[PDB]
């Protein structure tokens, strides 16, 4: 019962049979906008169907002296299917998102991750490592696409914080003994109640092993993970020519 | 005369056929009803066992 579980929006459907129970990100659900709370004028689109479903981004490979992974959203769709076809048109958007994971493995393998979702996850590099070297990070790690990027110092999330104290945001582990998913569901987190698409990223997804993956010999090495997501409660608003970036 | 017990809770005889099915109508083909998503444990139609 809390185990097997479906996930059934738009054409789509997923399915799993160990797994566990489902997350709601801060404790409540996705929604539109009130007419009190907006400012715009101008009346959105609302698809409802070619926005609102999962799509599949990217399968990663998880050895043993593997580090982590982010992704940042909603960078991730800014480029597939008609939602990034209407992020580009439009300059405000405004949206939800469910978030499932999966990494499968037989009874004889073992390994933890951490699947947490921080909000404004600026990145900080290092100073040249002495300190006094002022720099900044590049467009390819804070905007790093659907490919993902790879994470360099994990104890510091690259930021000067700790992953010990990741779990008070919405988090979920992949203990291989005994589950093989996380499906996490997150509402619109912005002062603002609509924001840009492209400029602005609103939060980060982060994948970490803590207990590394281990095996024996004859056993199959190769252990993917991949990520799938979907919109919910989409909207968009002020109408023009497509902006790439 | 039938006495014992065994031969009162006897099965045999039994001219009817347990039907557990039952004929329906037809003449038109279903009609697809509206649906939307659902986000929920346990209820999970596509796995089956054939």
């Amino acid at each position: 019962s809390d185990r097997v579980a479906q996930l059934t929006i738009g054409n789509s459907t997923i399915t799993t049979q160990e797994a566990a129970n489902i997350i709601v990100g801060y404790g409540e659900w996705p929604s539109y906008c009130s007419d009190s709370d907006a400012t715009a004028v101008d009346k959105p689109t609302r698809p409802d169907v070619s926005v609102n479903r999962f799509y599949t981004l990217d399968t990663k490979l998880w050895e043993k002296s593997s580090k982590g992974w982010y992704w940042k959203f909603p960078d991730v769709l800014t480029e597939t299917g008609v939602f990034g076809q209407n992020a580009q048109f439009h300059y405000l958007y405004r949206s939800g998102f469910c978030i499932h994971v999966q990494c499968n493995a037989s009874k004889f393998h073992q390994g933890a991750l951490l699947v947490a979702v921080l909000p404004e996850y600026v990145i900080g590099t290092v100073a040249g490592g002495t300190g006094t070297e002022d720099t900044h990070p590049p467009y390819k790690q804070t905007q790093p696409g659907a490919d993902g990027f790879e994470l360099q110092h994990p104890y510091v999330l690259d930021a000067g914080i700790p992953i010990s104290q990741l779990t008070v945001c919405p988090h979920q582990w992949i203990n291989l003994r005994t589950n093989n998913c996380a499906t996490i569901i997150v509402p619109y987190i912005n002062a603002l109640p609509f924001d840009s698409a492209l400029n602005h990223c609103n939060f980060g997804l982060l994948v970490v092993p803590i207990s590394p993956l281990d095996y024996d010999q004859g056993a199959t090495p190769v252990i993917p993970i991949t990520i799938t997501l979907a919109p919910m409660c989409s909207e968009f608003a002020g109408l023009r020519q497509a902006v790439t970036q | 005369g039938d006495r014992v017990a065994d031969v009162i809770e006897s099965s045999i005889g039994d001219s009817v056929s347990r039907a557990l099915t039952h004929a329906l109508p037809a003449p038109t083909g279903q009609n697809t009803q509206v649906s939307s998503h659902r986000l929920d444990t346990g209820k999970v139609p596509a796995l089956q066992a054939a």
